[PDB]
């Protein structure tokens, strides 16, 4: 409801920056999680460099997983493609290929 | 309003005390409010009511 | 110390109140005369002394009760303002509940404005339903009532002020004034207007004004136990929870014998 | 009632008729018992107390006026 | 008539008022029906669907739009389910020309109906009382634990008054059949003009409790024409 | 008063029931209720007891 | 970029499926009477 | 849901059945009366509910 | 009043004790239950 | 045993030990030293500058992070605190059970708590 | 025992005994409806051979169990005095003494109304007690008189209550708390107190009048004298229109708080659900003579009468509407509380809408004194008082106790109740539109298989009784070797899906209401420092 991204998003990057242990990360991304927006590529790229900071893979994976289903929003596909290469790939964090097949 | 109140009272307000002795034959035109089958009396002895008054009407 | 057990105590105007054992006593006083009348009224036996000793029993608890409440109060003390708030209002909330039954009661029979109905009544006046009307017979009374808590209202008043000779005095008249209505009320005990035979009435009236005879005794009786108290000298002019009582009650009963007065009285005449 | 007694109804407009046999017995028993030679003035609504009123009514004052104690509030004539 | 069994609609017509009050009655459970389906749907997706939702929606409060549209939307539905309503009691409690008027008092456990309008043989009044036939004492082909010795006629295309009392405690004139429903007051009489255009035997009990032996309350309404009428009132 | 403070510090001291006020009106009252009250609700249901079993069976 | 959807078609594929069987579950929660009133000997059957 | 049903058969066993009516004779009775009043006719006739 | 841990002294019961091993005292309850329908039917009438 | 006057809030003993002299005639006494219960402890530390039942909240703007949690006081071994955001109402109602041993965490809100008891032997 | 429970002054220790009476109640009079249930299966005297006097009395015996004996005590009082002051932080209420007087004039009441079955002359004028018929005219005896003074007490107690609840809520209120963000269950109780208040009067000055009537050799409503029984049926349906909503309220309180509390998201509105329900409290007294429009009052009056029906039926649709709102767009955990929720919400809207249907003015003429009425408030009785009581007991128990239950017990008795209630209660709708009359022990040879089906779902609602009280018993003796086993759940809120578990042992239960807080049922005399709120 005409409510602009920018400032949210400026929030979660500022909270991101002084994430001292996973607590924070964990409650800052179910908040932005709660809302319907959409996570921009930039807020999930700042998520993944605190969870390197605080060193838990297991929030990465399950981060993931959000994304790849969040909300239907008409099922929507190669922007989840987009989002999670550049990221997979931006540093390396190798996670979706081993729960899959299992 | 005392002393006014006192003065009608004892003025025509006072007639009721003469109500106790009246014939049963110049009521006033009331209605079906009255003269109808009561209680039965099991309880009392005093003109089958509580209160010995037998002044409200002169039908039994 | 002063800390922990003014944080221990201070939250709690509740004592660590003893087995008391009043519910259980007063629940089975209160079912002993429900049993008791029922079998008396209509049933196998009719003995009336014993009910009237049960009656009296029943009596003797609520007036400990009573006493108790306004006793804890000074003598054992342990109040705050908070409790004397809410005492305040739920005295407000029973007088509250007095004016509701107030309120039945001058509806029982004021509805009856403009006649809606046809048969059984429906006309006001009544016109022929004319027996020795229990309409303008007390209000000598009334307005020697009207009088006496005009003049004592403000004598309490001066009373919570300063709690002195002045206080006693307006006690007093008050006594007076309470020894004198009861005296004309037990004057009309049993022909005060009429009978119940036929055409109910006035007698609907004569009931209305019975049931209310026991609000006056309550008074009295809380005047009386305020009296012994303050001869005692155990109550000050400090945790007044009578006089607070007493004044509310009397500045709320004036308001609803002019509220009675209004009406029934020169309405419909 | 052969079907047809009055058609269109306009006395009262509003649809509760509770007080509705009183103004309409009461002209009745005035003209029958003032002169009872013709009944012309009171000749428009005979139906409105025998078949348009409970007769319960008329019959309650009916004895009502054979004992003097009438339930509405007229004269004693 | 009589009670149809396994029925789940209403007992069939016999007076326009009572047909009336049935076109009442299905124009609101038209209204009804669509709300009650709107919201069961409501609860079965709602649960059908966000039950497997992981994460939940935490930060939707105002919603404006529903809020208007939900607040707007039962004042019109109120409006058009009370407005037949109206129309039908005005329709209904229209006195026009009650043709016939009979007394109908709900005794201790019986009825005792007389009838003032018409006569028997010379002015008199024609009074008798109906009495529920014991259910032991039943003879074979009759209706069980309601039918009665003798009971009331009516005469059809016409206009009646039923004449509502009690004697000591309150009855119910009872008859869903011909559309006619007031409580019997121990004192204060009730006037409704009821008007039938079908005949028929039409039947009925007090629904009002008459203290023990309520369980056999006779009301039996049978309707004839003019000069089967005119043979019972002489027969009468 | 003179008496008051008194009063108040022996109850202090000794935390017992009762409130003090009245030990001969509690002992008078105890056995009232008992002796009265039980035996008055006793004929209730004893007294009866020879009516009950009114079956009142028809067939 | 408009991916996919095209609100219709999962729109359906979801809906029909639930309406089919939310009308079922209304025809077997109002034939169950009527089962009572088949199976019962409504017409000496 | 079987113990409930059970039970209550068992129970409704125990109790009997008391009534000198419900049977076909009665049904048919009273419909034939119903024909000659001619009775709900646009509806169900027949009231058997039982043997 | 604060000499109870709060674990069973919440309820009028007792684990402790062979006089009743949480079995006689629901039997009771349900005899008192069943009491009231079953006596008011038979004083008058048959159960 | 016999009238005590408790002018000061630090030298009673026993909330029972004042009762409070009074006046039998003559003029009203002084709301000061004539109240019988702990209703004194209150009306004279209002007439001092003493108040009862602080409603005050704590620090809803402070976040209370690691370096600086914010602290309550409270005596006992638990607490009932929590946090509403750094306004009045911010979020959804939330609080917290604060040990003396541990910490609590505010959840959504993040605000870390602290429960501080007085020294006790 | 008598030394602390007997002698009892601790709302904490009496909340328990309101409990434990309620059920015990509960199962009594569950066994009288069914045996009544019982003789309705088919016509004639199958099981009450004659003595239609009998079947009277159990029905009015019945009527007043539910009603002034079984939940308004439950609810009202048992919830009331085990939530408010403890979410309020008070140590305790202000004179717990008020509450042991409330709570033990009860038996009294249960003892006087069993001898008045027992004894010949019998109360079998239907729960309302509308004169002549109650008076010495046609009963005589004491069962009048033992029935009266039973609601008498019970008024009592009801308005003892009503003063503690409000004296706790307004007088000594937490300093956190406020006008502005007090929870939903204590508003709902608050405004049951204030209707209660404005109820209970009347209904005392008008039975007292009554009983007044059978003793003084008079009559005020009786025709003996040229009274009419139309006032008192004007000051007991006064009284009685409030009466519903006082014992349906804080079913909606609860209600509200689990599907907060389940949903995971706050609730919508509170402001709207605090002005819905002050709305419904303040706007019940406008239909004080709607339930009698048999009577045959002006059309005006009327008119009136059912636009206040209809007014008042627009709030009760806008709290549905918010607990839609509430539950949409939320992950939800399928637990039996939500199952009783879901069954209130579904049914209870059904029964209140036909109400409203009926609330029609001239619609009476179809359904008042029929079977549509009873199929009517069973109903939402049934939802808002046996579902409501059912989900806060299973909503509390495993914290206020510390004992749980088993769920797959708990979830075949839901379906058991719920499948027995439907099968109840829905044929009696079709049983009232055909229009046959109430209060008879034997009816005409119609709807038979109506009568059976009712009484086969009544043999299965009772069997999921008896499975009930099998978990009390189980939940009571098994609920350390419960809780160490996979035999129930032992966590209502699941983790966020983000949330890891090791984090989660810190993150237990937190919710808005401080009861779920707490550890392990500490002293009566808790919370030696009030709660704060920042
Ligand atoms: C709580 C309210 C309540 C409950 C539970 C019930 C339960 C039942 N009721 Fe009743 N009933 C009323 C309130 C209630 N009733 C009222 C107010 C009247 C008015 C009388 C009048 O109209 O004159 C009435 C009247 C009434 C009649 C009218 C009879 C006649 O016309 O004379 C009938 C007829 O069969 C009936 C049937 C039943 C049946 C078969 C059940 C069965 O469902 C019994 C099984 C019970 C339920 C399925 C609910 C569970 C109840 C419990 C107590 C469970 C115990 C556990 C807990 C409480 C923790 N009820
Ligand atoms: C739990 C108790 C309870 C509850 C909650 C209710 C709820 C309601 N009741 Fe009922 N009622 C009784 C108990 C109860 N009742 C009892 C005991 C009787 C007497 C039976 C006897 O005497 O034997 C009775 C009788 C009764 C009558 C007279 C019938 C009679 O002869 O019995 C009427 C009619 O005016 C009525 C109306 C309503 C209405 C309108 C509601 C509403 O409050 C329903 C609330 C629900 C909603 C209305 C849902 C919200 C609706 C919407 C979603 C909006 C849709 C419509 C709009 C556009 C506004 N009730
Ligand atoms: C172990 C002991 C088992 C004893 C078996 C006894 C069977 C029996 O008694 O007959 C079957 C019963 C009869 O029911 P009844 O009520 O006793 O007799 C009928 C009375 N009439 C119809 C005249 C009103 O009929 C029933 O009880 C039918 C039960 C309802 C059907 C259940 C269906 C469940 C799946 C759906
Ligand atoms: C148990 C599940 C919950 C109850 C559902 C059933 C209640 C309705 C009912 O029991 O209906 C009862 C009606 C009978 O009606 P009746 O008059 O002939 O009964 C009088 C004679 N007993 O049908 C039935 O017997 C159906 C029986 C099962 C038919 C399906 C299997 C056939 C093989
Ligand atoms: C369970 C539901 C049974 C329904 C039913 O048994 O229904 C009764 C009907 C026939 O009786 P009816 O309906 O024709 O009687 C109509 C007029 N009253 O079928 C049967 O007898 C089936 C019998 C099955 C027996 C199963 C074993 C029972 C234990 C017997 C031990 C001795
Ligand atoms: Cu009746
Ligand atoms: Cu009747
Ligand atoms: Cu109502």
């Amino acid at each position: 409801d005409e409510e602009t991204f920018e400032e949210f998003t400026a929030r979660y990057e500022k909270e991101f920056d002084e994430a001292y242990d996973l607590f924070e990360v964990q409650r800052v991304l179910n908040n932005c999680f709660s809302y319907d927006l959409v996570p921009a590529p930039a807020v999930i790229e700042k998520a993944l460099r605190a969870a390197r900071r605080v060193n838990d893979l297991p929030t990465a994976i399950r981060v993931f997983e959000a994304l790849k289903y969040k909300v239907e929003n008409e099922d929507q596909y190669k922007a989840y493609l987009d989002e999670l290469k550049d990221v997979r790939q931006e540093l390396g964090v190798p996670l979706k290929e081993e729960l899959f097949p299992s | 309003t005392a002393v006014n109140t006192y003065f009608v009272e004892k003025e025509h307000a006072e007639h009721r005390e003469h109500l106790k002795h009246v014939p049963d034959s110049e009521w006033p035109r009331d209605y079906e409010f009255m003269n109808i089958r009561s209680k039965p009396f099991f309880w009392g002895d005093g003109d089958k009511t509580l209160f010995w008054n037998p002044v409200v009407n002169r039908h039994i | 110390m002063t800390h922990l057990e003014r944080s221990r105590h201070q939250q709690h105007p509740f004592h660590m109140v003893m087995p008391s054992p009043w519910p259980i006593v007063v629940s089975f006083a209160l079912l002993s005369l429900a049993l008791s009348t029922a079998l008396t009224m209509h049933g196998y036996i009719g003995n009336m002394n014993m009910v009237y000793l049960a009656l009296f029993v029943l009596l003797t608890s609520s007036i400990l009760w009573f006493r108790d409440i306004v006793a804890e109060a000074t003598y054992l003390g342990d109040h705050t303002m908070a409790v004397r708030k809410g005492i305040n209002l739920g005295f407000l909330m029973f007088v509250l509940s007095e004016v509701l039954i107030f309120a039945g009661l001058f509806w029982a029979y004021f509805h009856s404005a403009m006649s809606p109905d046809v048969t059984l009544g429906a006309c006001w006046p009544p016109v022929g339903i004319e027996a020795v009307q229990p309409t303008e017979l007390p209000l000598l009374n009334t307005i020697i009532l009207l009088s006496s808590g005009a003049t004592v209202t403000y004598s309490h008043h001066a009373l919570i002020a300063g709690n002195r000779n002045k206080a006693l005095s307006g006690l007093l008249i008050t006594f007076w004034l309470i020894v004198i209505f009861v005296t004309c009320q037990y004057i009309e005990y049993t022909n005060a207007a009429f009978t119940i035979s036929d055409g109910v009435y006035g007698s609907v009236f004569y009931a209305g004004t019975g049931l209310h005879f026991l609000h006056m005794v309550m008074l009295a009786a809380m005047l009386g136990v305020n009296y012994w108290r303050m001869r005692n000298y155990h109550l000050t002019a400090g945790h007044h929870v009578g006089y607070e009582t007493t004044i509310i009650y009397t500045h709320v009963l004036d308001v609803i014998w002019l509220f009675l007065y209004v009406v029934f009285y020169w309405w419909g005449v | 009632s052969p079907l047809h007694t009055v058609g269109f109804d306009a006395r009262f407009p509003q649809q509760n008729q509770t007080k509705h046999c009183w103004q309409s017995y009461v002209d009745y028993h005035k003209c029958v018992n003032m002169k009872g030679e013709d009944f012309a003035p009171c000749k428009v609504f005979w139906k409105t107390y025998n078949a348009l009123c409970p007769l319960d009514w008329i019959e309650k004052w009916d004895d009502q006026r054979e004992k003097g104690i009438f339930a509405g509030d007229i004269n004693s004539d | 008539d009589v009670p149809t069994p396994y029925a789940c609609y209403f007992q069939d017509s016999a007076t326009p008022n009572q047909e009336g009050i049935l076109e009442l009655h299905d124009n609101i459970m038209f209204y009804l029906l669509v709300i009650l389906g709107l919201v069961s749907w409501m609860l079965y997706t709602i649960v059908m669907t966000y039950s497997k939702n992981p994460i939940a929606y935490k930060y939707i409060k105002h919603g404006q739009t529903i809020e208007v549209i939900w607040t707007i939307f039962p004042a019109v539905i109120l409006l058009i389910i009370a407005f037949p309503s109206f129309i039908l009691l005005y329709l209904c409690d229209e006195v026009i020309s009650p043709a016939m008027t009979i007394k109908a008092i709900g005794y201790q456990w019986y009825w005792k109906y007389e009838y003032s309008d018409f006569i028997n043989d010379s002015g008199e009044t024609v009074e008798f009382e109906s009495y529920v036939i014991p259910d032991e004492l039943l003879e074979e082909g009759q209706l069980r634990l309601l039918d009665t010795d003798t009971s009331m006629v009516v005469p059809v295309d016409t206009h009646i008054r039923f004449v509502v009392t009690a004697a000591d405690v309150i009855h119910d004139f009872a008859i869903p059949s011909l559309g006619i429903k007031v409580d019997a007051t121990p004192g204060r009489l009730n006037q409704v003009s009821a008007l039938i255009q079908r005949e028929g035997v039409f039947y009925g009990a007090c629904s009002e409790l008459c203290g023990t032996g309520h369980a056999n309350m006779p009301i039996k309404i049978e309707a004839v024409s003019l000069p089967k009428f005119l043979e019972w009132l002489n027969e009468q | 008063a003179n008496k008051v403070i008194q009063l108040q510090k022996i109850f202090q001291s000794s935390t017992k029931p009762l409130w003090w006020r009245h030990p001969r009106s509690a002992l008078y009252l105890y056995p009232f209720y008992a002796i009265f009250a039980v035996a008055v609700v006793t004929p209730l249901l004893y007294i009866p007891n020879a009516i009950r079993g009114i079956k009142a069976k028809k067939a | 970029g408009r991916i996919g959807e095209s609100w219709v078609i999962t729109e359906g594929r979801r809906l029909i499926p639930e309406i089919f069987q939310w009308s079922a579950v209304l025809s077997v929660c109002l034939g169950w009477p009527g089962a009572v009133y088949f199976f019962s000997k409504a017409r000496k059957a | 849901l079987l113990f409930s049903v059970g039970l209550f058969a068992v129970v409704r066993m125990a109790g009997g059945q008391d009534a000198k009516t419900m049977n076909k004779e009665w049904q048919l009775k009273s419909d034939e009366y119903l024909k000659s009043k001619n009775a709900n006719p646009w509806g169900g006739y027949s009231q058997v509910q039982s043997k | 009043v604060h000499f109870k841990d709060g674990v069973y002294e919440n309820i009028p019961f007792k684990v402790k004790g062979r006089k009743t091993p949480y079995a006689l005292s629901h039997f009771g309850f349900f005899a008192i239950g069943f009491a009231v329908p079953f006596v008011a039917c038979y004083v008058q009438l048959k159960k | 045993p016999v009238v005590k006057t408790a002018q000061n809030l630090a030298e009673v003993n026993g909330p029972e030990t004042l009762i409070g002299p009074g006046a039998k005639e003559g003029t009203v006494p002084t709301d000061l030293d004539q109240e019988t219960g702990l209703a004194r402890l209150e009306l004279l530390g209002k007439l001092e500058g003493i108040d009862v039942f602080d409603t005050k909240p704590l620090d809803s703007s402070r976040k209370g992070t690691m370096k600086d949690p914010i602290i309550i006081e409270s005596y006992d071994d638990y607490r009932y605190v929590g946090c509403t955001g750094s306004p009045a109402g911010s979020h959804t109602i939330m609080w917290l059970k604060p040990t003396v041993n541990e910490v609590a965490r505010c959840w959504e809100c993040g605000s870390v708590y602290k429960l501080n008891p007085v020294g006790v032997p | 025992m008598v030394q602390r429970w007997l002698y009892s002054t601790n709302a904490k220790d009496i909340a328990v005994l309101y409990f434990m009476l309620a059920i015990f109640s509960g199962m009594a009079g569950t066994a009288m409806s069914l045996i009544i249930r019982l003789e309705l299966a088919a016509p004639g005297s199958q099981y009450l051979h004659g003595n239609s006097q009998l079947f009277n009395v159990l029905v009015v015996g019945h009527a007043v169990l539910m009603i002034f004996f079984l939940v308004m005590p439950a609810l009202i009082g048992g919830f009331g005095n085990y939530l408010l002051p403890l979410m309020i932080g008070a140590t305790d209420t202000a004179f717990p003494r008020i509450n042991n007087i409330a709570f033990w004039v009860l038996p009294m009441g249960l003892v006087c109304l069993v001898t008045s079955t027992l004894v010949e002359s019998g109360a079998g004028t239907g729960w309302t007690v509308y004169p002549p018929l109650s008076s010495i005219q046609a009963h005589s005896g004491p069962s009048v008189d033992l029935a009266i003074f039973a609601l008498h007490l019970t008024s009592i107690s009801s308005l003892l209550g009503a003063i503690n609840f409000i004296v706790t809520t307004l007088n000594m209120r937490t300093n956190g708390m406020t006008m502005h963000k007090l929870p939903l269950f204590v508003w709902s109780i608050f405004i049951t107190a204030f209707l209660l208040l404005l109820s209970l009067p009347v209904l005392s000055a008008g039975i007292t009048m009554l009983l007044l009537d059978r003793n003084f050799n008079t009559s005020f409503f009786e025709v003996s004298g040229g009274g009419d029984p139309i006032l008192y049926e004007h000051l007991f349906w006064f009284f009685g229109h409030p009466e519903v909503y006082i014992l349906i309220i804080p079913g909606f309180g609860i209600i509200s708080h689990v599907v907060s509390t389940y949903s995971k998201k706050p609730v919508f509105g509170e402001i709207s659900m605090v002005y819905a329900m002050a709305s419904i409290g303040l706007l019940g007294f406008l239909v004080w003579s709607h339930h009698m429009y048999i009577v045959g009052l002006d059309a005006d009056t009327r008119a009136y009468f059912t636009s206040a029906t209809m007014i008042i039926a627009i709030p009760t649709g806008i709290k549905i509407f918010s607990w839609l709102a509430t539950i949409h767009g939320g992950s939800i955990r399928l637990a039996t509380p939500m199952l009783y929720a879901i069954a209130f919400l579904f049914l209870f809207t059904m029964g209140g809408l036909t109400g409203v249907a009926l609330a029609n003015a001239s619609l009476d003429v179809a359904f008042h004194d029929t079977y549509y009425v009873v199929g009517h408030f069973h109903y939402v009785l049934s939802m808002g008082a046996i579902f409501s009581l059912f989900a806060g007991y299973y909503y509390w128990s495993p914290q206020i106790l510390g004992l749980n239950y088993n769920e797959k017990l708990a979830q075949i008795q839901f379906w058991l109740i719920f499948i027995g209630a439907n099968v109840i209660f829905f044929p009696m709708h079709f049983l009232g539109i055909n229009g046959m009359p109430r209060r008879i022990p034997d009816y005409p040879d119609a709807f038979a298989g109506w009568n059976y089906v009712a009484s086969i779902g009544s043999f299965i609602a009772t069997l999921s009784l008896f499975l009930f009280i099998y978990i009390l018993y189980d939940q009571l003796v098994n609920g350390l070797n419960n809780k160490v086993n996979n035999k129930s759940v032992i966590y209502n809120k699941a983790p966020d899906f983000v949330e890891s578990n090791t984090i989660f042992n810190l993150n237990t239960v937190k919710s808005s209401s401080i009861e779920f807080l707490l550890t392990s049922p500490p002293a009566v005399h808790s919370f030696n420092t009030p709660a704060v709120q920042s």
